[PDB]
C-alpha cells in the first residue's frame, strides 16, 4: 500500500521542470536538455519512465517528489535464444551501453535517472515505481506490444552507497566482475558498476551472475 | 546515473 498522499504515474511534460529540479540536486552529472525531451518520446524515453507524486493534503495539487527516467533497449544480458551470457563491453565505448546481440527478440529496461527527495524516502515510494514498471513490462504482451523485456539494469556510481544499497534491495546485482572504467565524463572516480534484475519470463535467471565479461 | 553522452 502506498503511503497516504503518494501516487505514481507515467512521466509527462509538466512533471519534467520538477523533475529535473531534483535530478540536479540528488544526481552529480548534470544533463543536457535533450535528455528531458527525449523522456517525453514513447519512441526514446516516454514509455517506462514514471513520476512519484505527493499531496500534503486533499486540498493541495500533487507535486513531483522524485521519479524515474528509463529507456527501452536491446538486452544485452542474454544470447538471441535466451540463454544469460557475459556482457561485452567495446574497449573503445567504455560510455556506450554494453552492446548486445544483433537482432535479438529480447529487451531491456534501461533507469538513466532515478533520484526522491529525501522527506518521502523509506516509505517505498521508488520500489513502487518499479514494481510499476515491471508490472508494465509484464503486461504489455497481452496488450499487442512487440516489447519482451527481461532484464531492468541501470548504471550506479562506485562511490554511490545509497544506490548501490537501493538496487541490491530491489534484487539487482552487479554483473561483469567489475565496474566500467572511464564510465562518467567528469565525475571522479569516473567508474560505475552494471546493476541488473532479469524480469518476466526470465526472472529464474536473475540469480545467475557472471564475474567476468567480454 | 547514466553518463551525459
Ligand atoms: C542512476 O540514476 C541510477 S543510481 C542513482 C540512484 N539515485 C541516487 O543515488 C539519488 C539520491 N538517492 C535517492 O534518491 C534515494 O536514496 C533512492 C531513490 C536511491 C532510494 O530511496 P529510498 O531508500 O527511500 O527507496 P524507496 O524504494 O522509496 O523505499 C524503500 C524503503 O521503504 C521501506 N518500504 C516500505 N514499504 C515497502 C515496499 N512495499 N517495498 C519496498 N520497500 C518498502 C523499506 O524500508 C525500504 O527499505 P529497503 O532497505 O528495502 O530499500
Amino acid at each position: 500500500g502506498l503511503p497516504s498522499g503518494a501516487s505514481i504515474v507515467p512521466l509527462a511534460q509538466e512533471h519534467i521542470p520538477a523533475l529535473r529540479r531534483i535530478n540536479s540536486l540528488l544526481l552529480p552529472v548534470a544533463y543536457p536538455d535533450s535528455f528531458y525531451h527525449k523522456a517525453l518520446d514513447p519512441l526514446a524515453s516516454g514509455l517506462f519512465s514514471r513520476a512519484i507524486l505527493w499531496q500534503d493534503t486533499n486540498a493541495d495539487p500533487p507535486k513531483v517528489v522524485g521519479g524515474l527516467i528509463c529507456r527501452l533497449e536491446p538486452n544485452p544480458f542474454l544470447s538471441v535464444t535466451g540463454e544469460p551470457t557475459p556482457v561485452q563491453l567495446p574497449a573503445d565505448q567504455p560510455q556506450r551501453a554494453p552492446q548486445a546481440p544483433k537482432d535479438t527478440p529480447f529487451h531491456a529496461i534501461y533507469i538513466q535517472s532515478l533520484a526522491l527527495l529525501s522527506p518521502y524516502r523509506s516509505l517505498g515510494l521508488a520500489a513502487a515505481a518499479l514494481d510499476h514498471i515491471i508490472a508494465t513490462a509484464a503486461v504489455l504482451p497481452a496488450a499487442g506490444s512487440n516489447i519482451d523485456a527481461r532484464t531492468i539494469y541501470a548504471h550506479v556510481w562506485t562511490e554511490n552507497e545509497e544506490g548501490l544499497k537501493w538496487y541490491e534491495s530491489r534484487g539487482f546485482v552487479k554483473e561483469g566482475g567489475e565496474p566500467v572504467k572511464g564510465y562518467y565524463f567528469k565525475l571522479r572516480p569516473d567508474t560505475a558498476w552494471i546493476v541488473r534484475r532479469h524480469i518476466g519470463e526470465s526472472a529464474k535467471l536473475n540469480d545467475v551472475v557472471h564475474h567476468h565479461h567480454h | 546515473m547514466v553518463n551525459a553522452l
